[PDB]
This record gives C-alpha cells, structure tokens and sequence, in this order.
RNA sequence: UUGACCUCAAAUCAGGUAGGAGUACCCGCUGAACUUAAGCAUAUCAAUAAGCGGAGGAAAAGAAACCAACCGGGAUUGCCUUAGUAACGGCGAGUGAAGCGGCAAAAGCUCAAAUUUGAAAUCUGGUACCUUCGGUGCCCGAGUUGUAAUUUGGAGAGGGCAACUUUGGGGCCGUUCCUUGUCUAUGUUCCUUGGAACAGGACGUCAUAGAGGGUGAGAAUCCCGUGUGGCGAGGAGUGCGGUUCUUUGUAAAGUGCCUUCGAAGAGUCGAGUUGUUUGGGAAUGCAGCUCUAAGUGGGUGGUAAAUUCCAUCUAAAGCUAAAUAUUGGCGAGAGACCGAUAGCGAACAAGUACAGUGAUGGAAAGAUGAAAAGAACUUUGAAAAGAGAGUGAAAAAGUACGUGAAAUUGUUGAAAGGGAAGGGCAUUUGAUCAGACA
RNA sequence: GUCGAAUUUGGGUAUAGGGGCGAAAGACUAAUCGAACCAUCUAGUAGCUGGUUCCUGCCGAAGUUUCCCUCAGGAUAGCAG
RNA sequence: CGUGGAGGUCAGUGACGAAGCCUAGACCGUAAGGUCGGGUCGAACGGCCUCUAGUGCAGAUCUUGGUGGUAGUAGCAAAUAUUCAAAUGAGAACUUUGAAGACUGAAGUGGGGAAAGGUUCCACGUCAACAGCAGUUGGACGUGGGUUAGUCGAUCCUAAGAGAUGGGGAAGCUCCGUUUCAAAGGCCUGCAGGCCACCAUCGAAAGGGAAUCCGGUUAAGAUUCCGGAACCUGG
RNA sequence: CUAUCUAGCGAAACCACAGCCAAGGGAACGGGCUUGGCAGAAUCAGCGGGGAAAGAAGACCCUGUUGAGCUUGACUCUAGU
RNA sequence: AAACUUUCAACAACGGAUCUCUUGGUUCUCGCAUCGAUGAAGAACGCAGCGAAAUGCGAUACGUAAUGUGAAUUGCAGAAUUCCGUGAAUCAUCGAAUCUUUGAACGCACAUUGCGCCCCUUGGUAUUCCAGGGGGCAUGCCUGUUUGAGCGUCAUU
C-alpha cells in the first residue's frame, strides 16, 4: 500500500517537502540493501510514493498559479486548454455569429415560418 | 492489386544456368535469389488475379420472375413435391393448408407452436430439431457452422405477432402474401413447399 | 437471432474477444451458477465467482467433490481449489485448473459490495 | 487484330482504365442512407414538407415543347399577381426565380392559382410559440400535381 | 578505436546489453513460445554496423 | 528653437501567426517513355506515371458576360441517356464531348461605383470593474488618401401623397443527440458409452431469447451473451416543447401611387502572333509578347470578312450547405474469398533478422496434451543417454513433440541375377485370395 | 622493370551518370562502363523459343490460290467440324 | 470421372472412432475413377439434384522445400620440426609445467599505435555447437570484473573548401554568391564622454597549438591510481 | 611434398535410363535397334581413345519490319550564336 | 551358396506432405472527421525486484493523479498496515501532471554529449572570477508600443 494522496492533499508544501525527502533518503538505503540481498520489491511502493507526492506538489502550484490568473485575459500556454492547434485558432461562437446588419433586419423582417399543408 | 508485385525482381536472363523467370535481386537472406513474379513462382502473382468488376448480380425479365413465383405457388398444391423434398405432409387434414386469421394475432411462440403441433406439423418441425448438423466445408470459419433442413412457410396478410412468435422456431419462415420470396417458396429449386395459408392471405391471393 | 446492427456473430471477433479480454471482463466470464438453495434464497441463478467461496463440482473426473477457493487465475480462465491437488510421482501437491461453469456454489465470500450487488440484480 | 465479318468497334480501352474503375455496391447502402436523410429532416423539419413549392413549364426545345415540367421559380410577377412578394413567399415553402420572365398568359394564370390554392391550402403557426401544433405531410410534390 | 565518440560508446553499452541469452523464468511464463533470443548478436560473425 | 507630417528602420518590445507530418479522395503547376500504329517521326499511351506547391472532412464549383432559337428554359455538382454520337485525325491507328429530357439534392446572396455633412455615427489595443468564447466606462491609437448606416441591379435611391402591417432578449425545466453504466427467461434430472458427455436415449422447461462464443468431444435451457423492455450517470447543444421576466420605442422593417432619376469593376475585353491543349474544325481554353477600346455599349449566338436585323446574358470583385469522392486515419458490420509454399512481404518478438558504403532490398518461422500430470525413484555409464519404473485416454503425444505421406535409407523376410533393368501376349511353378449350398 | 623524382603514400577536400575524370586504353567511375547503382513507369512489348494438367466416343484436315516493306507472319478462298 | 465451395435433400455417416495415410488383400467400371477389408490416427465428413469456380500436371534449363548416386571418393600437402617424461582428467599427437632440439633473427613470427573493430582484454566455471582431425584448451559457451587526466588528445586556429545571412533568380523542392549595392556593433568612463568595424559558422585525434616527470602498483588500468617532486592558466 | 595404405573428417561438377564390340539401315558416325561376335560375382591403382563428355539458351553466319554506341551534307528537330 | 545389386511388405529412420484446425489476411457496406511551434510524426538513450526483445512509459520512467469496477497478480518471492475498505488489480476509464537528448526544431553549432550571452538566486572575501540552481536568447510576417534616421517635408522661433 504505502501512502495515500488523498491524505497528502490536506498537507501543505513544507510537510511534502520533508516527505519527498524522507522517500529519496529510504529510496538510497534500500538501493544499498538490493545488492546485499537478492531482491528488494519494497523499492517500487517508495518510488511510487515519491511519484503521488511530486504529483500532488505539482498541482497544488498549478492550482495556485490557476487561481492567479482567474479571470484574466492571456493566461499561460501551458494552462489554457489544449483542445487542438486548429481548433486554438478557429473562430468563437461570437465571432461566428457576427452578422451585418443588412442581414438582421432581413432575418427579423423574413424569417422561416412553420407551415403545413393539410387544408 | 499489389500482391506479387511488392517485390522489384528483375531477370537475370540466360547465361547463368537458370530459367529467365524474374529473380530478387539482393543478399544476405533467403529470398535472395528467389523466383518472384508469377503465377507458377511462390510468392507470386496468382493467374488472372480476382477482381470486384466480375458480374455478381443478374437481371432477369420481372415477368420471369413473376412465372416463376406462380409455378411454385402451384406446386404448393401437391402433395406428391412436398412429400417429394421430404417436407413431412403424410398426414395433412387437407392440402392445400388454410388457417383462420386469428394466427396472426399470436404474440406467444409457446402458443403458436402448439397451434401447429395440433393442426399436425409436429414432424417436420422435428425434421429440423434433428437434422441441426455440422458442415462439411470450410464453412464453419466462415460463420456458417450449421446445416439443416427448411421447414413450412406461414403466409400472412396482417402482422399482429405472428412474425416474431416465429423468428426463433428453427426451418420456419414466414412472409407476407404481397412479398412471396421464391428463394422461400423453392429452396434449392427444388419445387413444392409445406405451406400454410392464413384464411385473409388465402382470400387476398385472387 | 440478432436484431441489433452493433453486434456481430463472427466466430473470430468473438473468439478473439474472449482470449483478449482482460481481468475485468473475464471476472463476468468466469460466472458461476448457484446451489437450488442459494437460487431459492435470493431468487437468482448465478454470479461472477471470487476468492473464499465454498463449492461443490458437478461435472469432470473430480466430480462431487468439495471445497472453497484457494485462487482465481483469470490469466488462464480457471479455478484453484483446497482439496483439489493431484500427487505427482514426486509426491508433489499440485492444484488442479477447473472452468467455473461446470460447479455449483454454496457459500458466499461476501462484502458489502457483494450484497449491494445481490440485491442489485433482482432476480425477474 | 481484323478477323471474319463482324461489325466494327471502338471500345476504349487503351488509356490504364483499371485504375478508375466505379462500382456500385452500395446501390442499396445509399437508398438506405438516403430514405435516412429525408426522413430525419422531416423529423426535425418542423412539418414543412420536405420540398418547396415549383412552378409550372413549358418545357424547351421542339422534342419537348409539348411536354409541361416543373422548374424552379415562380416569377415575381406572378407572385405580386397572387399578391405578395418573394421573400415571404421563400420563408414560406415557396421556391421562386428572378430569370423565366413570363411571357404566356396561360402560364402566368397557371402558376399565379397554384400560389393561390397553396395560400389557401397551408396553414401557418404564430410568430409566437403554441399553435396547433402539427400534422406532417412531405409531399408538395404530389398534393398540387402537374 | 581508443578515440571514440560518446555517441558510439552510448550504443556500445546498448548491444553489450542487448547481447545476452534468455532469462530462464519467462520460458515457464503461461503460454509462452520464447525459447531463445533470435536477435543476438557475436563480433565474430555479424557487425553491427557501429 | 519648438512642434507636426510622409517614408523607412530597430527592439529577447505586448500579443499573435507560417513552417513540418500525412497525402485514399481534392485544387493547381510541371511533365515522359516503354507502348499502339504490325516500321516510324504527327498522332496515341497522356493533358497520364514520376517531380513541386497547397487544403478539407469533404474539397472544388456555384447563383449566368448561361443553355437556346422552343409556345422557350433558368445557380452548381453527381447518376441514367444523349453517344461510342457531332467533331477531331499520316480521315490511318485511334480519340471523342455539350445542350435537351428523367432522377438525386436543394438556398440563396454580398462588395465597388452615392454627401453622415445639422455633426466618424466605424474599429484594434491598453486599463479598472463585471454576469468573461464576452461586456460598460476611461485612455491611447487607426482612420476622411474614407471606417459606419443605405443599395447590388431580380433592381434601387431621392423627394411628394396616402394609409395599412409586423417586430426582441433573457433565465427556467422538459425533450432531442452523444458519452455511457446498469437490470432484464428456461435442467445441469435418470440411463448408455467415453478420461472427460458439450454425443446417444428418456423425461422435461423458456422463446419479441434456437445469433455467436467458452466450458476435458456437435450445449437454446452450465457461463457469457442473444432478444425485449426498464432505470441512471456525465456532456454537447438548440432542433422541439413548456414555463417565467423584463421591452426594446420613439426605433426598425414591409406595403401602395406621382415624380426626378438610376452611379454598375480596363494593361482589362477584344485583336494579331507564338506555344500548348482541346472533340472545337480560318483557330475550345490557357499563357507569353505586340496593339489596346466603348457606354442606346459590350460578350455570345460552334465557317472566316463586310452590311442590316434579331435573341440572350451583363464580365474583367466576391461568399455560399446537400446531393458527390475517398486502397489514408478512427470506430463498426458482413462475405458462395485464401487457409500457413495460400491470403497483406508479415496468422509467431516482420518491415524484424540479414545483405549492401548508400539509396534500397528483405526473409523463413503456426499446432504436445484436458491438464505438465514435462517422466519421481532404481540400475549401467564420466555424461549425454539407455534400460527399467511411472504419469497420462494414448508416450504409436516425451519440448527434435497433432497427423506424419514420397523421394531416400537400415534391419528382417521372400525371390531372381553369365555385359543392364523394366514391359506386352501366353503358360508352368511358387505365395496368396474371394466366391456356392443348408 | 624502377628505386630520389613527372616517386610512392595516408588523411582531408572538389568534380556525378549522356554526367565526371582521363600522360588516351573507350580505360576508370564500389568485383558492375561503347553509358554505373536503387526504385518506379513495368507484368514495357516480342510476327520468336519453351511449356500448357482427366477419360471415352464420333468426325477429320492442311502445307495450295490471291494481296500484303510479304517470305519463320497475317487476311481471304479452299480442306474440317 | 474427379477437386474446392454454395442452395436443397438423404429426420445421411461418426469418438462403440470422422476425414487423412499405408496395404503384391478383395470387388465394380473399357477407362476417367468408385467401393470394401486389415493396420495406423484421432474430429469432423459424405451420397443425390442443382449452382459456382483461383478446379485435375511429368515435363516449362518452371518456383519453394527436401533427399540421393557421384563418395566415406576428390581431398585436408606452402611458410625448414619436432621429441621425452610428469600432472590433469573418463579420455591427451595437439592442454599446462619441465627438459631437449629448432625458427623468426631486429627491415623480427618482437614491442607500440592511427583507421576499423567493439569487450574480443581479465578471472572462474565450462565442451552440446565452431575451432573443416582432436579437444581436458580457446578470440568459443555461461556468469562476472575491468578503461580514473588542470598537464595526453578532442575542445581552439585556420587550409584546400563547404555553408547561412542581405539580396537576386526560380512556378517549385530550390540555385548563385560569402569585401554581398545591407541602416550588419562593441571598447573602455542610468548617463553624458569619447575611439574602431568585412564581424556568421563548420572545416586537421598526422598541420599551428600553455603547462609533468619519476618510482611503485592490478588478474585486467595508468604521463590518468598511489608516494614524491614540478609546471601552466585563471582569480 | 604428393598421389598410394590407414585414424578422424568429409564436398563438388555431372546424372533420360544406362554403360562390350563389328556391319547394316537410320536424321546418311548407334550404348540401346536388326543380324552376327560374345557373355561369370565383387574389384584396386593408374589411364586419358570414346561417352558426337561437362562447362555456357553460340560471340562467327542469316533472320527479326529487336536495340544500343559512333559517324555523316541521310530524314526531322534543337540548346546556342 | 554367401556378399552385392534390384523389386515387394512390415518395423524403424530422413522429411514435413496430406487432413483437421486458425486471436491472420483480403474484399465489401456503414458511420465519423481529430496531427503539429500549447513543440507533432519519427529517432536515440534509458526505466521492471528478478528481462534479452515485443509492448508501455520518460528521471514521477511496464508508469503518477482523478473517476468506475470492487479483491487480484502469478514464472518465483514479496506482500496484504483487509478484504464490509476513499480500497486489490499490468483492471477499465481518463478530463490533471511528469513528459530524458533530439527531431519542423527555435542561442550558436552538431562525426562535437562543443562554446557563448541576459535576468534572479546560492556558495566561495567577489558588480567584474569560478561554480550550482532556476529562467531566457531563432527566423519571416502582422497588429500595435517606444525609441529613431532622412534638406523627404510642413509650420514657427
């Protein structure tokens, strides 16, 4: 089992730090052991460990950084969406239905009606 | 279309001792060396290799067809064709077989079943619950593992369940007096069906 | 007979599918029937089989005999059972391999999760 | 190569015509694909019948200068004539045309009744939202006949 | 060559590690069909071609 | 001196964008030959393959400087037919369209040229705030060498008179469609054989489920699933429905009749010539060069020129879905296909191994058994191994393993044999063999 | 044969296919040169050579005319079915 | 007649043994071929009416694979040459040690390296395969170990020469040129001072080039490690 | 030093089937056929007459309405100038 | 007479034909439209407890997180701090991250693991040197910003 993000993600940036640091330390000790003995599966839980918690480091300074440009007009290219290049590009909603004027008033004025033809 | 053709051999022509099919040309593998393209060379190009603008499907004259359908509805008249196939109408109340409309309003394949157990198709239908065998052919790896034998057509006029009670009896087709496939009323062309009319169908056919 | 377009009846894909289905799926595949009393309890036939389970065989040479469920090895879509074992000339005790399909079962690892789903699928 | 009497031919076959080679297998597939099509804009057509409305012909060159055919458009004339304009009249499922100046009176007369009996025969929602609220046809084609 | 890019030297350490045998465990692996390595590599016979 | 302007620069200036990949289909450009002509140079193959540029999910084309000559039709694209036709051509080989008609699918439209002139009314950006694919204010800036409103030739504008007619943006839930998940019947009863019964027999049961698959051998009823229905999750959204608020507004549209008018695309059109291409023929289109227009005009009307009429459109600016294409990519479903020397080159650690300096070339290779139960132990031998034993339904299934052919070889057995063997007819001799009755 | 110069040679560098280099032989150009190698067009065409898969029955030929840049081939007539 | 496959039919055959194979055993047919019996083998297959075709091989110097006579034959013959004894081991013409004779005879069969190779170098174990005999040995097989730099080289400089930029041609991939018709910057003292400028870049493990030697050490490494003594560059 | 004999190892070309001759006739020079002569296992080393011996779909020759290279006051064009 | 040659059968051998099989191929129809400088495709290298490859991932390295399932994996051992749990599995799903060196490839180069510059920060006495860490430095084009040149050019001192 090991540790678990859910009980890191109430913890903060400097408790973290010194968990990270406690896995790097065990990490090296159990490398020493794994040539003493023949083999050392108590290696992978740490190294996972090591992989939440850098996770979790991760997005607590993403999270952070988000809520710092919340709201703003460029936001970083690494935090907008990703959706694809040509996408990225092509037009709004707003910009796709921008419209003359001509053609509102043609609109409003002659729009498609419902019809029937029975009688 | 690319099949035997991958390759780039070119003959070596005559003067070394070999016959001038195209050879690949190359080193340090098997294939060097070898006979390439042809239909007589492995790996090769197959003679007349198969094409998609073969002609799959036939028009014939609808009149044709329209004979055809009306000579087999005749046979379904006599007993000595469908006895002849092995449909099993040794006993037969009266042939040709007409049942009142209220079959079409059957939802319960329980229900029909024991409708034509009782009016006497029960051999037959064991005529398809035994022959249910293997085939012989190649096939079964191409998702036709099961041979048996065609049973009765039941004829409506009107579908109130009776299509769906009988979608799962095995041999039992149905179809709609407007339709009559041939490919149903002489399978095999082989002439002479077990049918059995409904009354409205019976009545709708003039 | 088929009526959904979706599915298809070919012998490949299906056979396919089921030699390359992983864990999960084959959980599902490896389904057991139940006892006459357990289907007279909860009013349902059959269930995806685990661990811990008690058992009783129907079928095959080591036909009724009895036990519980030492292993599940979905890797070769087979059963590993306590008082299941032929000696080899070695004298070695070695598991036997069995298709869930062929037992019945008589008692129940069970969990909450078990039981939510027990009562999840009725039994109509 | 020339052999015993035959008819002459000319088949052209010379020019790698394998290559492009059309097929229609999905003769059916299409059919399928096309009743599809209609049939799902109909259903969220808002019952407008699936075809706007097309004018009365008579149908060109000596061959077929007997012959009377559906077109395209209806002449501004003629539809000033029933007494409305081609705008409304293409909200409407009208189908109209600026070209085909009418020139025959029995034409104009013609074209200018079924946009009459059309008028008449339809039945148009609210610009608003309830109404009675349906019944579908998707003729158009068939109920004024030519 | 006793002069010899790192580049080189990279994919020395690569075949000296790709030229082995069979670890043995995989051969009693369920459903297995590896008998013996058929990519091996002797400098005797065949290059590498660096 | 100061301040502008025009032009051109710089900046790791603020923010943006293009490259390359792929390339079945698509728009272009460039561009052959083998070949055919029974030779061959024109011609054909071919306006193809190769080479280069550039896109999309479809493209492209498209609302007539049209088809026509009828009583006329009326954007484009595709199918049928027109037609193997008119026409082209060493009139030789050969090539070869278009209108009309029927069907599919359908949809129209915007810019320029006009004084807002009682009022740049237009727009990017920055900045604060906000209900943020955006919006209000402020500021800077662009801009009259012209952004906005109007109008686009089917018309239309200006004024005048006269009335009539109609409008909008929200939230709300529902519905639609996707992503999907879940629930949705029936024997494992008896007997035979067999290692195993998924076979046989008997007895049943479900069926809007007897399609398929697995399971120690052909399984509707052992399992998944099938089928029919139901209940949810998350999302897109505006197609539809229903609610609920404002109130646009003193502003927009449309409608009649009198009047003034009524702008309409130029190194283009057109012509000559050259080259190419075309069915296109005294010149179908395209491009180069030379000449170079007009406004009751211009283009065309498939025989060049002159003259007079007629008819049809209105270029030289532009946008536009669907029908259609698709060996690529992704997800499906099927087959009278091939079945391991086949079928993609590849059913497996195949574009791998391997060759070549390199471009490039390019393999072979499937199957124990139900399960390793993969042969404990003894014995001989250095050991491999053998002999035993033993598992297994079978070891005639022992990792060189399903079956296990022939060439070919060993042993055994039978037989012959003076420089061939083999064969036909005939028969002895030998070895063997079926067939008739109660 | 030559062996101190027009020598021999390593390494780097330049020249590419109707092109390169050449104290010139049509020599060399990755064992390939009176036009390299790889792929493609391309299964190029070939009046020419070879081959062309089971039975039985019934019938049963021609190698001649005429024209052909025609003489190892075609068309046509004839023989045959 | 026969093969593959499809529709239909024999409520066809079959694990109490399907097809498949062998069978100097038999039967039918003029024949194409069909049937039966025995042995083997283990999972599907046939008869009939029709349909359909990638449908029947002795050849093609046909293709792929495999096996044969040739034949235990040809033949394993250059480089002066081996021999004795022990140990080892199942086993020694060939392994090791030792002893004899002999060679290369420094223009070496020595020692060192560049190119190239890539762990072959070294240790232990080890002989199924290779070492055209052998094999106790091995550049083999199996597993591991091992390559230490301020001073050696690369790194820098430029040569022949290639190659961006500004530009120009090119439909175009791109071609030309490298004192180019360019508004091409950095040197000191946020700024005032002040001077200069054809300014890409790559291109030599043999050219130019800053500086290190000793003695010792390992199974295998050393001007790289150790001990000691120096030098150069920069600050 | 080989060949030769032995221990061990261990290919290849070629192969319709094969392997005694004369004469005849014959596709006009047969190992086979016809008539004759003859004819005894298994063989070893050499041997170089024959096997119209093998090597190679003849390079000379002729043909092909197949080509290529080169030339030229051939036909037709062409970059250039 | 043996041997030898040849034929036939059995048995055994060489060899892998035949038959049966098939997680493959091929062909057809349907449905959809989504690469990339927000750094692709592709490449190289390295990553597991015990792996050579295939496969998957990138120094968080056969993967991390979240979600769903709800107790496996499996060749061995190790786990189980559980198994009525915010919780097994190479599970599925996948919307958040990591994402070596490269590659259009973007500091300059590139047979180099080559040599520089700017900002911030940390050690060595250090604005100047060395080192470490962190972040940056391509080109073209556009919109605009600021600074700017020109007797191009206007008005005035």
């Amino acid at each position: 089992a090991g540790v678990k993000a859910y009980e890191l993600r109430t913890k903060s940036k400097e408790q973290l730090a010194s968990q990270l640091v406690d896995l790097k330390k065990e990490l090296a000790e159990l490398k020493v052991q794994k040539l003493s003995r023949p083999s050392l599966p108590k290696i992978k839980t740490v190294r996972k460990s090591i992989a939440c918690v850098l996770t979790v480091i991760n997005e607590q300074q993403r999270e952070a950084v988000r809520q710092l440009y919340k709201g703003k007009k460029y936001q970083p290219k690494d935090l907008r969406a990703k959706k694809t290049r040509a996408l990225r590009r092509a037009l709004t909603k707003f910009e796709a239905s921008q419209v003359t004027e001509k053609q509102r008033k043609k609109q409003i004025a002659f729009p498609q009606r419902k019809y029937a033809i029975k009688a | 279309e690319k099949a035997g053709h991958q390759t780039s051999a070119e003959s070596w022509g005559t003067g070394r001792a070999v016959a001038r099919i195209p050879r690949v040309g190359g080193g340090g593998t098997g294939r060097s060396g070898q006979g390439a393209f042809g239909n007589m060379c492995r790996g090769g190009r197959m003679f007349a290799p198969t094409k998609t603008w073969r002609k799959w499907n036939v028009k014939v004259n609808h009149n044709e067809k329209r004979y055809a359908t009306a000579s087999a509805i005749a046979a379904t008249a006599v007993a000595s064709l469908v006895l002849a196939r092995g449909h099993r109408v040794e006993k037969i109340p009266e042939i040709p077989l007409v049942v009142s409309t209220d079959l079409e309003s059957i939802q319960k394949t329980k229900e029909a079943v024991a409708a034509l157990k009782a009016v006497g198709a029960h051999s037959d239908l064991l005529k398809v619950l035994k022959s249910k065998k293997l085939r012989a052919g190649k096939g079964k790896y191409r998702n036709r593992r099961w041979t048996q034998r065609r049973g009765p057509l039941v004829v409506y006029a009107e579908d109130n369940g009776i299509v769906k009670a009988l979608r799962n009896v095995p041999g039992v087709e149905t179809a709609n007096v407007a339709s009559l496939n041939l490919l149903q009323l002489a399978p095999g062309a082989h002439l002479g069906r077990f049918v059995i009319w409904t009354e409205a169908a019976f009545t709708k056919l003039d | 007979a088929k009526q959904s377009l979706d599915v298809s009846s070919d012998r490949r894909k299906a056979r396919k599918a089921y030699f390359t289905a992983p864990s999960s799926q084959r959980r599902v595949l490896l389904s057991a029937p139940l006892s006459k009393e357990l289907r007279a309890q909860y009013g349902i036939k059959a269930l995806p089989i685990r661990r811990d389970d008690e058992v009783l065989v129907v079928r095959g040479s080591k036909k009724g005999q009895e036990g519980k469920i030492s292993s599940v090895y979905r890797l070769k879509f087979a059963v590993q059972v306590d008082k299941v074992t032929k000696e080899k000339v070695n004298g070695a005790s070695v598991p036997i391999n069995l298709h869930p399909s062929k037992l019945v079962i008589t008692k129940l690892h069970l969990d909450k999760d078990r039981k939510a789903l027990i009562q999840r699928k009725g039994g109509k | 190569a020339i052999s015993k009497n035959l008819p002459i031919l000319k088949n052209h076959f010379r020019k790698h015509w394998q290559e492009r080679v059309k097929v229609h297998f999905d003769q059916a597939g299409k059919k399928v694909s096309r009743r599809n099509a209609r049939a799902t804009r109909a259903a969220k057509i808002a019952p407008r019948p699936l075809d706007l409305l097309r004018p009365v012909v008579r149908a060109p060159t000596v061959k077929y200068n007997r012959k009377v055919r559906a077109g395209r458009g209806f002449t501004l004339a003629e539809v000033k004539a029933a007494g409305l304009t081609a705008a409304y009249a293409r909200t409407i499922g009208i189908a109209v045309d600026h070209r085909r100046q009418n020139r025959n009176q029995e034409i104009f007369d013609a074209n200018v009744q079924r946009l009459k009996e059309y008028q008449s025969k339809i039945i148009v929602f609210p610009r608003n939202g309830k109404a009675p609220e349906a019944e579908q046809v998707l003729s158009a084609a068939a109920t004024f006949p030519i | 060559a006793a002069q010899k890019s790192f580049r080189i030297k990279q994919k020395m350490a690569k075949a000296k590690k790709q030229n082995r045998p069979l670890p043995q465990w995989i051969r009693l692996r369920t459903n297995n069909t590896i008998r013996y390595n058929a990519k091996r590599r002797n400098w005797r016979r065949t290059k590498m071609n660096i």
